[PDB]
DNA sequence: GGGTATTCGCCGTGTACCTCTCCT
RNA sequence: CGGAGAGGUA
DNA sequence: CATGACGGCGAATACCC
């Protein structure tokens, strides 16, 4: 069933796989992350509440005084988004926190409070996220990019040889807290454990164990299994468990019940061991010298002499063992040791370990932490306690503890945030047994080891940093301040918190200037995941492995959309259905397969759990009952793909677009494109500039509507109703009676954005797509945004294209464009630039903005007003004065139009400092703003009054009908007349009460709005006045501009061909664009061909419908043909029944389809070639997609058929107008007299090292010399060269370059005598 | 453009040997001692 | 941009280039180890001139 | 001058300052740095004259 | 086995693509070099190679894991038929590897070029003939059967 | 000197961190405090602390970060010291001495000019007007159209027709240097004769694109104006594209046709079994061209054509031999552009990229530079035309 | 008293161009 | 008009 | 404080006589 609005233009869908899970809200990550940050959390797990609870209470050094946090609240922002953008201020809310100052009684028993002060304190401004996941910082729209970082926890790694000798792998373990120092253990080439705290000098690991109050005997017990030698009389017989002796050769003739089983020289095998199941021999005699290679595991003394015979971890020698035995010791402790699986790493580290007790270990650790500073016992103990065992300085987060326990196979997810002795011991044990070949190292690039921090988490972290900065000051203010009667506001200072928050939101690497070329660019920016930033990677240093597509990226990270160049593999795009779990790990949805039936139950699996299941591929055929029709389905099991039976299968992919991102999901026939060109096309879709008229893609994927709606660039109906009013700037919806709340007018007003510049100086314009009286439903698009057509993303234009060479004008990706494309303004775009004229204070006097400018004629000042500011609507060109300003010396400092920037003045804004007389232009602009504001509080009032009047009319004729009093008694009398109350007006007392409140709401804030309009807005220090002029320019398509499709097929226009010269078909229709076939084969982006064919088919359908519209055919014939068109396909999922439509709806649909029927071809469930040929037949077009073309220049037939179709082309934001630049002479740099750099500075081109090498290779010595001297920092040479050129003398007189003198002076400044010699 | 047990003659011609020492063999087929 | 200045130093100061740029020029000339000269230079030890 | 302009400027300049090295403007890099004609191609003959006069 | 199958598919595709059948003036059917557009582009040398044509119309073939090991099951589809989700995801590994390889090797190439330029910057032809009788002996480069 | 360490104004009234004056400030401060704590006298420990921190200030000013931690400014960024002035990629040597920004330079997006000759480039007239501006001033005063510099500047700003005539006169034979980054070898800079074009994009000759590793999917190139007579003659005699047809790395030709030209020559030189006009006998290439253009014969028809070819003798003169060749119509048509002295068999085959490159190399070896340049231009034109017609 | 193997600190890591914000 | 951060083009 | 880079090389360090 289709709604009335959907009936306008139904895109034909060739998708065959049924859609089980809807595409989620594409901006969920940002909104949810910030909502976690700012919303009240009673549990205190996350957000501002957690940040406060993690630092509060703060207590004095004595502890007599303290602060207790009670609660927090966010106030109403002073300005909303629009005023913040206009005034260039941050859109933020005030943070108001309820604090309590507890002063405790002196000489009291315990913690008794003498007094409590309850106050509310302002702790700064928290920037607020907008409705579309953006932030307004200093008036600029910014996106906080999510960061992919190593999860906190324990991670076991190794370097596969490639460090020392040959093949020696050194295992290591890293405990990474979310907050605190990093604890590393590693194996050296000598198989000794070493410990590193914060990448400092490595120490023996045993020191840490000593620092944990573990003696040598305790350590050896922890990390070794005790073997016993129990001597009765002699012969050194030894008790053992059989499993111990497996692996090594036989040192003695092992005896079984008095009978020898294996003699010397034969290695013990598995059968040898299994023969002792019924042979439980315990005491076994061994040779005396066999003890030589053994280590004693305990501390021993002689019974009463007091002379310790030995200590733990000592080699047992013949003299040692013998004189031990003569002392009557019945048994001796030893360490079980092997060579391959029970290596004595701990014992050898003990040997190396220079410390001998807890104090020595503490001193060594303090020495390593504090190099060169004297150690103290108390200081060392405090430092070691603070390193990993204090909540204030160390914190494993909840995810950190979870990952820590998971890696150690602990069945408790929840735990403390600080390390314990057991945690460190278990980490050491797992590292040791990984060395022993029992475990496996972790994959660093595995998405189960890399998590996502978003805007909320990072904002909370920066807030906590600011809060601890406040804590340091407040603790000393409470301790060393003889406080009495003081309030908690006195101690609290909001400067550090505000500074930290502004630094994060304006200067962080992940706080990025929003890419706002088109809605797709906004969506992609809001969905990017960055491996860079603090705690991440650097693009100069990242290796191949981290940049690669990892198998766990499936369904979580797009393997296609990533930047080219240095940022490749480091910046990624979230997949369509991907989301983060509670721990920040990316998870993707799957359909549960139960008993061979693919159910509709959806489970979101993370990378760790996904590898434990067999998941069927999305392209797997099912039936009505859900069983797999085939018996060997392709599946992914453990990062590998193979075939399984249906019973083996556990899960299935929810969609064929699950793996790709939004931009990749917008590419039709993506499966026929090479991945490199698909990457290029997905990247360039974001660079498309919105054109004069939004044009739907004839060939789409079906994702256009979702992108357009979720981007927020369109006006979407909050509630259903009927269009009560509509004009190019506003839409007024009369809400349906079933969607209105009690006591409201039920009017929805949508004010449209009109011709505002984007972050990239493109035009943001909303125009309504609904008519007067149209019925609208909730979620309906009311106004199209930029690059949006009837709620569908429309990045470019549909172009009739032929694939053929045309006289070299399509050579090397060049594009030939017909002049009709220029005439029809298909790719003409609006660009809005903001120019600022600032009048300041100078040492001499204030700068004056006036129309009296010296040394200019009256003709040059005709476009200015009396104040000296350009009129609205004035057509200006390069050099024209916009704002006349004179700086005293007076000198001409007036703001002029940049060269070749001819445009129209569409807006002028004046900002005046307080105490400054605003000019008459400012006065009239203020008057216009006041009038518009008065209209805003009246026209909105009038419309809401109309809605309330309609509501009161509806209610009053329901049980209280009074026809006469409708006309003989006016509205106001009802409100107050003295009569007995009844059912007639009691209900009106609740619905006209809101009417009276609008008498108390719109008028009450009128004074506030006037005050805001007339207030002198604060400006930069020394700024008297700012005049902002907005210049709007139409950029028409021209040679040098960059065009591209969605398939990576990019090019630069080489010629604007006249229409009579362009290739044309038998009907005389010329093509719009000629593309080179030669760029198809090697690129292997075959989709652009198929789309072309499909595009033709689409146009063909329109070409029929349009015909039936011009011949005024019956609605029945159009019904039949359109039904045939929608029914075409090989068992497509879409079903469109035109019989349900009315005749008017069918006519409207046919009108919307007469320019071509839109086609939806999903990225991996798209139209087949046979379906495309069927659609070509339906439009009476050749199945090959190739037609006979004629040469416009001569009329001659091209000898072979040419692929002619429709391609959806984009104009990229790489216009030749912005790139063309030239300079003869200009300004120069200060330190070096070389020309400035950059087109914006009118700079010169850099002749770098390689250009100099090329000139040297040519032998062009004079050209090189003139580049080095007279075109550069040779001031005298360049002046003389200019004078000679003006005199017609092309001869240079080179001197010494100034930068060489700068180098000489700089080397002198280093105390080095460098000079030129005599001659 | 850059990245990152027996011998059988295949053609017709005479075979020359350099740095060679020849001595008596069991089968008459020379063994290299050089 | 051509006239230089000078700063009179209360005490002699060791040029960093002739000390730390390996091999140490002061160290090689005086046959002392770099660590020793550094301790003396940055006030951690004495030298029996 | 060439070695300092290539790499390890600190070490090369320390060597040169201690040794008191003298640098003849003989190569291409040296003449490029001082903005002279290179001893190659059309400037080659020029340097020849500069050699013969000296 | 899969490499042999890929070779067979490639041979069949090229044999079918490189020839067309034409009627003579005597009404006989005769074979000739194909006038297929893509075959003409490859045969002329203007654009494309046999390997790319095989990806277009044969099978993409065996792919490699990011670690460099070859995936057991090759991509049996071609760009005309269209890949499935798994095949495309597998191919993204090689695509990303190649692009990252280019991006990171360009810097090493530039550094090597700068070092070579410095080491050879001062060398100039300064004489007509020094008169030396020495020289290097040039012979053909021979490695096994082929020269 | 202070002018080598200036203070850049920000927002009109305030200065940013110079990052070098801060180190000097610290050294001066520490030196003065040391000297003053040496006059009043103090416990030796604090005197030695002040001496040590003066040492640290001086060694940070000379080489910040070489020994110990790197002193940090307002931001976490390390301070940039005197040693950093002269070392590294951003140091004085590599950033201002071995390479530098130059005047009389511009840059723009490049498009293909298929009509250009090998020695010509398409240059925007706006770009040329900006680049050659002193020459315009000189000529305007030369014919007394502007008495002073100011009048000439105003005339150029107004863009009068006479100023465009001056621009036409100036650049008649004055070459310009085109460069595309990266300049991997010397052919990345080549000299061309500018031809004024109305657009904003530079038109590049197809054949030199391989030399530049350039295409037309967004590439941009820089243009430079040789000022002096020596530079102009170095551009004409050394760096002009006509002199750079061979590769310095291996000696092979580098202006070899590719893509559309190769496809056009291959298509025109292919033969078909029963093409229209097969079995005809033609007086020469002109008759073949007439038959093809009038539609009476296919381009791939196998025919007999009277071909007159020329061969250099021992003396070096061109001896002419005329004979009937079994060839195609397209091969006979292509024969017209072949310079005298080449065997007819060089075109009597389907011509691929290898064959076309061999044709150009043979032309260069036998006949020299000028016939080679003419032949390359003719090959490019013919290839484009017949690729379009195909 | 001497030689040799291992450790540690320094050096280096493509060119050209374009846009934005922020910086005592 | 210098430095830093972010992004982008070839 | 940052804790995700690594290969090459020379001076110094330690071990082994
Ligand atoms: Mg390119």
């Amino acid at each position: 069933v289709y709604s009335y609005t959907e009936k306008k233009r139904i895109r034909k869908d060739f998708g065959k796989r049924p859609q089980v899970l809807d595409v989620p809200y594409l901006l969920s990550i940002q909104l949810d992350s910030f909502q976690k940050f700012i919303e009240q959390d009673p549990e205190g797990q996350y957000g501002l509440e957690a940040a406060f609870r993690s630092v509060f209470p703060i207590q004095s050094y004595s502890g007599n005084s303290e602060l207790q946090y009670v609660s927090y609240r966010l106030g109403e922002p002073v300005f909303d988004v629009q005023e913040c953008q206009i005034r260039g201020v941050t859109y933020s809310a005030p943070l108001r926190v309820k604090l309590r100052l507890v002063i405790y009684e002196r000489e009291a028993p315990e913690g008794t409070v003498k007094d409590i002060k309850e106050q509310e304190v302002y702790m700064g401004e928290i920037p607020l996220m907008t409705d579309n996941g953006t932030f307004v910082i200093n008036g600029t729209e910014r996106v906080i990019v999510s960061q992919l970082h190593r999860s906190p926890g324990v991670f076991f790694d190794s370097d596969k040889g490639k460090t020392h000798s040959s093949g020696k792998v050194l295992y290591n373990a890293r405990i990474i807290p979310y907050r605190g120092s990093w604890l590393d253990f590693e194996f050296d080439p000598k198989d000794n454990l070493f410990v590193r705290i914060d990448r400092r000098r490595k120490l023996p690991a045993t020191i840490i164990l000593r620092a944990l109050n573990y003696t040598t005997e305790q350590i050896l017990d922890l990390f070794f299994e005790k073997v016993i030698f129990e001597i009765r009389d002699n012969k050194l017989q030894m008790e053992l468990v059989p499993e111990r002796l497996r692996g090594e050769t036989a040192s003695f003739d092992i005896e079984a019940n008095g009978k020898v089983y294996v003699e010397k020289g034969r290695r013990i095998t598995a059968r040898h061991i299994r023969q002792l199941e019924k042979d439980d021999v315990k005491l076994i005699e061994v040779p005396v010298e066999y003890i030589a290679g053994k280590v004693v595991a305990k501390d021993y003394i002689d019974e009463s002499t007091g002379e310790l015979i030995c200590a733990a971890n000592m080699e047992l020698s013949l003299d040692l063992l013998a004189k031990l035995s003569q002392s009557g010791h019945k048994r001796i402790e030893t360490l079980f040791t092997n060579d391959l699986d029970h290596g004595p790493y701990i014992s050898e580290t003990l040997r190396v370990d220079p410390t001998n007790d807890r104090l020595s270990a503490l001193v060594e650790i303090y020495r390593m932490m504090r190099p060169g500073e004297p150690p103290t016992r108390e200081a060392a103990e405090s430092l070691f306690e603070n390193l990993f065992f204090s909540e204030d300085r160390y914190d494993l987060s909840a995810v950190g503890r979870m990952k820590f326990n998971r890696s150690l196979l602990r069945e408790e997810i929840e735990g403390s945030g600080i390390l314990s002795k057991d945690d460190i011991i278990d980490v050491m044990k797992k590292l040791i047994d990984i060395r022993n070949g029992k475990g496996e190292v972790d994959d660093i690039d595995h998405l189960g080891n890399r998590r996502i921090r978003s805007v909320g988490e990072m904002a909370e972290n920066q807030f906590r940093v600011g809060l601890v900065r406040v804590e340091r000051a407040v603790k000393e203010r409470l301790s060393l301040g003889d406080l009495d009667t003081l309030m908690p506001q006195d101690m609290i200072n909001a400067k550090p918190i505000s500074a930290a928050v502004k630094e994060f939101f304006g200067s962080s690497q992940l706080s990025q200037f929003m890419d706002q070329n088109n809605p797709l660019s906004e969506i992609t920016h809001k969905r990017r995941i960055s491996a860079l930033g603090p705690g991440g990677l650097t693009r100069e240093r990242a290796g191949f492995e981290v940049r690669d597509v990892h198998p766990t990226h499936y369904g979580r990270v797009c393997p296609i959309e990533t930047p080219e160049g240095p940022n490749i593999g480091l910046i990624n795009s979230l997949s369509v259905y991907a989301q983060t779990n509670e721990y920040g790990f990316l998870e993707t949805p799957y359909r549960k397969v139960t008993d061979g039936v693919v159910t509709d139950e959806i489970h979101y699996l993370s990378a760790i759990e996904e590898g434990n299941y067999v998941i069927a591929q999305a392209n797997s055929n099912l039936d009505e009952e859900g069983h797999f029709v085939e018996d060997l389905v392709t599946c992914r099991s453990k990062g590998e793909s193979s075939l399984f039976s249906r019973d083996q299968v556990d899960y299935m992919d929810v969609s064929t677009q699950q793996v790709v991102s939004v931009g990749a999901s917008l590419i039709p026939f993506l499966e026929h494109d090479d991945a490199n060109r698909a990457l290029m096309g997905a990247n360039m879709q974001r660079q498309a500039v919105p054109t004069l008229r939004a044009d739907k893609p004839l060939v789409g994927t079906g994702m256009e509507r979702a992108v357009a709606v979720d981007s927020g660039v369109t006006a979407v109906a909050k509630r259903g109703g009927v269009v009560q009013y509509v004009d190019a700037s506003r839409i007024v919806i009369k809400v349906n009676e079933d969607e209105m709340y009690p006591g409201e007018a039920g009017i929805d007003i949508y004010n449209l954005t009109k011709y505002t510049r984007s972050n990239q100086n493109t035009c943001i314009n909303q125009m309504p797509c609904v008519s007067l009286g149209e019925p609208v439903e909730r979620g309906d698009v009311l106004a199209d945004g930029p690059s949006t057509d009837l709620g569908e993303l429309a990045l470019g234009q549909n172009m009739r294209v032929a694939f053929m060479p045309w006289n070299g004008y399509n050579f090397e990706d060049s594009i030939l464009v017909s002049e009709r494309v220029v005439q029809e303004d298909r790719f003409t775009t609006i660009h809005i630039q903001e120019l600022a004229c600032v009048s300041r204070d100078t040492k001499l006097g204030p700068e004056e903005i006036t129309a009296d400018i010296p040394n200019v004629g009256e003709a040059a000042l005709s476009k200015l007003d009396e104040s000296g500011i350009v009129y609205i609507g004035a057509e200006v060109t390069g050099g024209d004065i916009l704002v006349g300003k004179v700086t005293p010396k007076v000198k001409d400092s007036s703001l002029r139009v940049p060269n070749g920037v001819s445009g129209t003045v569409i807006d002028v804004q004046v900002f005046t400092r307080d105490g400054v007389e605003k000019d008459k232009r400012a006065l009239e602009i203020e008057e216009m703003q006041l009038k518009q504001a008065k209209k805003d509080l009246s026209e909105e009032l009038q419309i809401l009054e109309a809605g309330l009047f309609s509501r009161i009319r509806a209610v009053l004729v329901a049980g209280g009908v009074e026809a006469e009093k409708l006309d003989k008694l006016p509205r106001d009398r009802w409100l107050e007349l003295g009569l007995t109350d009844e059912e007639k007006q009691n209900q009106l007392e609740q619905l006209a009460e809101q009417y009276d409140e609008l008498k108390h709401e719109f008028e009450k804030k009128l004074e506030a709005k006037r005050r805001k309009i007339t207030q002198g807005d604060d400006l930069a220090p020394g700024v008297l006045k700012i005049v902002k002029v907005y210049l709007a320019v139409k950029r028409r398509i021209q040679p040098g501009d960059k065009m591209a499709g969605r398939h990576g097929n990019k090019g630069v226009i080489s010629k604007i061909n006249p229409i009579e010269d362009m290739p044309y078909d038998e009907n005389g229709t010329p093509v719009d664009i000629v593309l080179n076939p030669l760029g198809v084969p090697s690129r292997m982006n075959i989709g652009q061909i198929l789309e072309t064919h499909l595009g033709m088919a689409a146009k063909g359908i329109g070409d029929k419908i349009n015909a039936m519209l011009k011949q005024q055919q019956e609605v029945a014939k159009l019904r039949e043909f359109i039904q045939r068109a929608y029914d075409l396909g090989a068992d497509v999922r879409q079903k469109v029944d035109l019989s349900t439509f009315s005749d008017e709806e069918v006519m409207r649909l046919a009108e919307n389809l007469r320019k071509g029927m839109p086609i939806a071809t999903p990225v991996f469930d798209g139209a087949k070639e046979a379906e495309i040929k069927e659609l070509l037949k339906l439009g009476d077009l050749p199945t090959s997609g190739q037609i006979r073309l004629y040469d416009g220049r001569t009329g001659e037939q091209f000898e072979r058929p040419v692929t002619v179709g429709y391609m959806y082309m984009l104009k990229l934001n790489h216009l030749v107008d912005d790139k063309m630049h030239a300079r003869s002479t200009g300004s120069y740099s200060l330190v070096t007299q070389q020309p400035l750099g950059g087109k914006a500075q009118f700079g010169g081109q850099r002749f770098g090292e390689m250009e100099v090498w090329a000139l040297e290779a040519y032998g062009a010595a004079y050209t090189l010399q003139e580049m080095l001297t007279v075109k550069s920092d040779d001031v005298n040479g360049r002046t003389k060269m200019y004078k000679n050129i003006v005199d017609g003398n092309h001869q240079m007189e080179p001197g010494m370059p100034e930068s060489f003198n700068v180098l000489l002076k700089e080397i002198r400044s280093l105390g080095i005598n460098i000079e030129l010699e005599d001659e | 453009q850059l990245t990152m047990s027996s011998i059988q003659v295949k053609n017709k011609g005479s075979i020359k040997l350099s740095n060679v020492k020849s001595v008596v063999n069991s089968s008459g087929k020379l063994v290299i001692t050089s | 941009r051509e006239r230089m200045g000078h700063i009179e130093l209360a005490s002699p100061t060791a040029h960093i280039w002739f000390l730390k740029s390996l091999p140490s020029r002061i160290g090689l000339l005086l046959d002392m180890p770099l660590r020793d000269i550094e301790r003396v230079l940055y006030f951690e030890s004495y030298v029996v001139i | 001058i060439s070695a300092a302009s290539f790499q390890e400027t600190t070490r090369v300049l320390t060597e040169a300052a201690v040794a008191g090295k003298r640098d003849e403007l003989r190569g291409l890099k040296e003449n490029v740095i001082v903005g002279r004609l290179i001893p190659a191609g059309t400037g080659y003959a020029y340097h020849q004259d500069r050699m013969r006069r000296r | 086995i899969w490499a042999a199958a890929n070779d067979r598919v490639s041979k069949a595709m090229m044999d079918n693509l490189q020839t067309e059948t034409v009627i003579n003036r005597d009404g006989q059917e005769e074979k000739q070099v194909s006038f297929n557009s893509i075959y003409m582009m490859a045969d002329s040398g203007a654009r494309g190679s046999a390997a790319q044509i095989r990806q277009l119309a044969g099978m993409r073939g065996l792919m490699a894991k990011p670690d460099g090991s070859i995936i057991e099951t090759p991509i049996t589809a071609n760009f005309r038929e269209g890949l499935n989700v798994l095949q495309y995801f597998i191919s993204t590994h090689g695509a990303r590897k190649g692009l990252a390889d280019t991006a990171l090797k360009t810097a090493n190439s530039g550094y090597l070029t700068r070092r070579l330029v410095d080491v050879a910057q001062d060398l100039v032809v300064t004489e007509d003939d020094c008169g030396t009788h020495e020289g290097i002996m040039m012979t053909p480069v021979i490695e096994g059967g082929d020269v | 000197p202070p002018d080598l360490r200036p203070l850049v104004p920000l927002d009109g009234g305030r200065f940013a961190t110079s990052d070098l004056n801060d180190l000097y400030r610290r050294v001066i401060n520490r030196n003065n405090r040391l000297k003053r704590l040496l006059d009043l006298a103090a416990p030796d420990i604090i005197v030695r602390n002040e001496k040590r921190m003066l040492q640290e200030a001086v060694d940070a000013l000379l080489d910040n970060g070489r020994r110990g931690r790197a002193i940090t400014g307002s931001n976490k960024r390390p301070l940039k010291s005197l040693a950093d002035m002269i070392k590294g990629k951003q140091g004085r040597f590599r950033q201002n001495l071995l390479g530098k920004r130059v005047d009389y330079s511009g840059r723009s997006v490049i498009t293909v000019g298929p009509y250009l000759r090998l020695h010509q480039c398409g240059l925007p007239k706006k770009m040329a007007l900006e680049l050659f501006k002193p020459f315009i001033y000189g000529k305007l005063e030369l014919r007394g159209l502007a008495t002073t510099i100011k009048a000439a500047k105003k005339m150029v700003e107004r863009e009068e027709a006479v100023v465009w005539d001056i621009l036409d006169e100036v650049i008649r034979e004055h070459p310009v240097l085109l460069n595309r980054a990266p300049t991997l070898h010397r052919l990345g800079i080549q000299a061309f004769e500018p031809v004024l074009i109305e657009g904003k994009a530079i038109q590049l000759h197809p054949l030199v694109c391989a030399a530049y590793n350039a295409d037309f999917d967004g590439d941009q190139m820089a243009v430079h104006v040789p000022l002096t007579l020596e530079a102009q003659l170095e551009a004409r005699a050394l760096m002009m594209s006509t002199n750079n047809i061979l590769s310095p790395a291996n000696g092979e030709p580098i202006i070899v046709p590719s893509q559309d030209v190769v496809l056009g020559l291959y298509y025109m030189t292919r033969d078909c079994v029963n093409a229209k006009g097969e079995g005809m006998v033609l007086t020469g290439p002109k008759e073949a061209e007439r038959l093809y253009r009038s539609g009476l014969a296919s381009l791939h028809a196998r025919v007999k054509v009277r071909i007159t070819e020329y061969e250099k003798d021992a003396n070096g003169e061109l001896v002419a031999k005329t004979s009937l060749k079994d060839t195609t119509v397209g091969r006979a048509i292509l024969w017209m552009i072949v310079p005298k002295g080449l065997p007819y068999s060089i075109v009597n085959q389907a011509l691929g990229k290898k064959a076309i490159s061999k044709m150009l190399n043979t032309c260069y070896r036998i006949l020299g530079l000028k016939p080679t340049v003419i032949f390359a231009d003719q090959i490019m034109y013919t290839g484009f035309a017949y690729a379009a017609r195909s």
